[PDB]
């Protein structure tokens, strides 16, 4: 049996195009991009899909005050909505 | 209209984190250990088995990603996570032996061509999340305006 | 008065990476990518946001039978959800 | 958490469609007129004033897009639509005088740098939809598998 299948499908890239250079004060400090991502991944995992979670990360970075960050979601090839389902 | 999740009792979720902090010419990425610890703990709590790779060249990143695609764990999995953490330029992710004279870049297009259906049939119809961290050589993405 | 503002913000690109060459039979036929986009833009305009509409276009192209198409949503920089609101 | 829409009584929504069907060397894009008629009628029903441009070079596409960003209609608008319809390669959108020997390509990065906050302050905090149609020189994105 044979069936057609897309070569590139079910992809989602979430990358920060904005620079994230190391600070002079607190050199061992964690990344603001990585940190904010995890914070949203913990609270909104059992309520929203990953594509919608990335939007919440973008919405939180709407007003610049500390590090200027604005990540872009690229090559979205997800046909459906991907819910993580914590503990399932 | 939601991606079908696999039963927790019999699934083998797998994730890969490739981080570069120590370099030969380009500046050190200090505080990257906190980013590794944070992401690994997160993904493991989500059910993913995390493989962490430290300080690799573009040639080493290609082989490691090619080996990750042919893992038998993806056959009994429902999703995957890919995390890239290094310096970034116009092309993509920088390697450990990357310099101004001698370039060592892992192209972003190669990552998608690695986990695609043709080269990775095990992750067909399965969500593939690729989180990249690339600090580019352009002044902070902010512009002032009169209001 | 002065305020910080992101250089690249509130963007959404919806482009077809898959080839859309002209057919030998019916040379003046409209594009399947453009056609399917409009169909979803008409019915789901007063119910779903544009980013979610593009997903419905991707979901409709999940199984290849005629022209093999799978568009990718790129450089998503939308902080909020953009609803079109027809006739408002 | 929704983008604020402008009142219909006093708004000036503006959209731009750049389509290329007639070329100097590369194959003709016949049936493009149906794509133009379809998109223009759609966007106009959504409230956008549509500007249609036919058969332009990369240099002409740059100037037309730069002129579109500095339109006073965007000041009293809430959103915009950009439609590109032509041949496509690795770099981006092909022009009308594009050939194998002499390249004429409008880069995708230039489009985003044209409608960005710095070069286009009128569309700040306003959704910018860029629909591109680019037929690439790669065999139909389908692969067979045994099941
Ligand atoms: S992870 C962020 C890196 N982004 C890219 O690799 C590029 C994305 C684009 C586009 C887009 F399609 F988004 F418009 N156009 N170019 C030239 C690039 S590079
Ligand atoms: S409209 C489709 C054209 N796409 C692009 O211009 C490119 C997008 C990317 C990416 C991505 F960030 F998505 F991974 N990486 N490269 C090298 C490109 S080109």
């Amino acid at each position: 049996a044979i069936k057609k299948a897309h070569i590139e499908k079910d992809f989602i890239a979430f990358c920060s195009s904005t620079p994230d250079n190391v600070s002079w004060r607190h050199p061992t400090m964690g990344s603001v991009f990585i940190g904010r991502l995890i914070e949203h991944m913990q609270e909104y995992a059992a309520s929203a899909d990953v594509e919608e979670i990335f939007r919440k990360v973008r919405f939180s970075f709407e007003q610049p005050d500390g590090r200027a960050q604005m990540p872009t979601t690229e090559r979205v090839t997800l046909t459906r909505a991907f819910y993580l389902f914590p503990g399932h | 209209e939601i991606y079908p999740i696999m039963d927790k009792s019999s699934r083998t979720r797998l994730a890969l984190i490739i981080c570069n902090e120590e370099f030969d010419s380009i500046p050190r990425r200090t505080g990257a250990e906190v980013d590794i610890t944070g992401m690994t703990m997160l993904l493991q709590n989500l059910g993913y088995s995390v493989d962490v790779k430290k300080n690799l060249t573009a040639s080493d990143m290609t082989t490691e990603l090619e080996a990750f695609a042919h893992r038998p764990e993806h056959k009994t999995s429902d999703s995957t996570f890919l995390v890239f953490m290094s310096h970034g330029i116009r092309e993509g992710i920088c390697g450990k032996k990357h310099s101004e004279q001698v370039p060592d870049i892992l192209q972003l297009n190669a990552i998608f061509n690695m986990l695609n259906t043709k080269n990775c049939p095990s992750l067909k119809d399965k969500p593939k999340v690729i989180i990249i961290q690339a600090a580019r050589g352009d002044s902070p993405g902010v512009v002032w305006f009169k209001d």
